[PDB]
């Protein structure tokens, strides 16, 4: 790759900087880069990694929906061949995570922390794909995302409490996913009313180091449910 | 009005 | 090209779709396949054209910005290596943007409008480039960009009146260069009054279709004048 | 508080 010359170390410091910069291909390119090391990313970087990408494939989302709209709204070629072209670049995108994810990144070994993270991020990916697809893909796209998270809820009821981040943002995002690509509104109802009421029961279980991305994750969950009542 | 999913942090 | 292919109206077409989506490389990369098929340019093209590519090099200054600000306050490697990669991504863009004013853009026919607009964006992105730049290239771009906007004040003084908003925004521009470029605060705060006062001199100019334009630029000349006093 | 140059519009 274009980042196999540089040590890892540099490579994280200057996705701290891309960050900074606001220059977040750059920022993602850097930490694939790292990735690409093969040795196991941290806490913070396993951060970096997330926050890079989902910035690149948010902004491909946006635009994929101002164009559908805009498409489906005129129901001359150039709105459908510029959708696509959005459309190849996201799929793009999608495939270079779940790529990392399946060369690099998920493992049987390591912490279930890091094991949940990844399978989460898998099933976002597959998720992501799901938005944009439609025909023998679409059905086999969604039951990627739906097993990558049922496995990921799995091994986060077994080894987290009930308000730990990972924990609350993969239910948040099961949820969604049950919502706005299963069409099951009763499972997302249930399982983001479940997350919350359970994390509600263990608040004692706040880490010092990050309840306010728990209590953050836990308003979300209620403003969804708001949203679905 | 869409759901919403996990934001970026930190 | 890579839009050599395309019908003009459809990049065109295309521009506006990238734009309503904040695609603005897409829409950068439209815009010059548009200039390429070697066509003037109407008032709203000129405004895709300059939206984009402002956008772009935005993007690329307030990330050199950044980048220079955490060089200098840290005064190994990698903070100067990636702003030098960013600079030449910002340089590799105003080579583009001056080198479809010189192949196709400035003319010396056309109207005084169009004239002065593509004089005045040459200044700007050499002023860009100076911004950048250190040693035998920045005083001959320094003079690059003061001869641009030079003749575009010569011509905009004669042709427009007081009010325009490319006259206005032109003058508005040189005045920044004046200040932060060629360090003459004085020659900065005589052109900025002048043209503020000119214009409400004669501030029954205003045309229906832009006085908001030129209202606004007129508010930015005394923003910047307080700032300077 | 840097000078402000002519903005995007339109
Ligand atoms: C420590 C660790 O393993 N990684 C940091 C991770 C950042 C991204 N996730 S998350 O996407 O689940 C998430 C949860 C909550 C918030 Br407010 C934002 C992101 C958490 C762990
Ligand atoms: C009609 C025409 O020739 N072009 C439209 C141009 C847009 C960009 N310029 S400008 O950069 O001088 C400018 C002036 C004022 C504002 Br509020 C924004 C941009 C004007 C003409
Ligand atoms: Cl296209
Ligand atoms: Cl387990
Ligand atoms: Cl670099
Ligand atoms: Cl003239
Ligand atoms: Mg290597
Ligand atoms: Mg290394
Ligand atoms: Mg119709
Ligand atoms: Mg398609
Ligand atoms: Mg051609
Ligand atoms: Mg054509
Ligand atoms: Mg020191
Ligand atoms: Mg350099």
């Amino acid at each position: 790759g274009a980042m196999g010359s540089m040590e890892r170390a540099s490579l994280i410091q200057k996705a701290k900087l891309a960050e900074q910069a606001e220059r977040y291909e750059d920022m993602a390119a850097f930490m694939k880069g790292a990735v690409e090391k093969g040795e196991e990313l941290s806490c913070e970087e396993r951060n970096l990694l997330s926050v890079a990408y989902k910035n690149v494939v948010g902004g491909q989302r946006a635009a994929w929906r101002v164009l559908s709209s805009i498409e489906q709204k005129s129901n001359g070629p150039e709105v459908r061949e510029y959708r696509e072209k959005v459309e190849t670049e996201l799929q793009g995108v999608c495939d270079t995570v779940l790529g990392l994810l399946d060369s690099h990144l998920i493992k049987e070994a390591g912490d279930a922390e890091s094991r949940v993270f990844y399978l989460k991020m898998k099933g976002d990916y597959y998720r992501y794909l799901a938005e944009v697809a439609t025909g023998d893909d679409k059905k086999r796209i969604i039951d990627s995302a739906r097993s990558a998270y049922q496995e990921a809820m799995d091994i986060s009821k077994k080894e987290m409490p009930p308000t730990n981040p990972i924990r609350l943002g993969l239910a948040l995002n099961f949820s969604v996913f049950h919502y706005e690509i299963a069409n099951s509104p009763e499972e997302a109802i249930s399982l983001a009313k479940t997350t919350f009421d359970e994390a509600m029961a263990d608040l004692h279980t706040l880490s010092e180091d990050s309840y306010k991305d728990s209590t953050l994750i836990m308003q979300l969950l209620r403003d969804n449910l708001t949203l679905w009542t | 009005q869409r759901s919403t999913s996990t934001p970026n942090v930190h």
